[PDB]
């Protein structure tokens, strides 16, 4: 289950946007946690 | 469980 971080939300926008929320910090992430 | 919004609009 680690390949998909647990405090991270999968905001999959059909427009072609994959942004990840850290629902712990309320951090707006445009970088894939495995890409960084 | 609240959907936010895309960080840039």
């Amino acid at each position: 289950d680690v390949p998909l971080p647990a405090g991270w939300e999968m905001a999959k926008t059909s427009s072609g946007q994959r942004y990840f929320l850290n629902h712990i910090d309320q951090t707006t992430t445009w970088q894939d946690p495995r890409k960084a | 469980s609240t959907y936010p919004h895309s960080p840039t609009s």
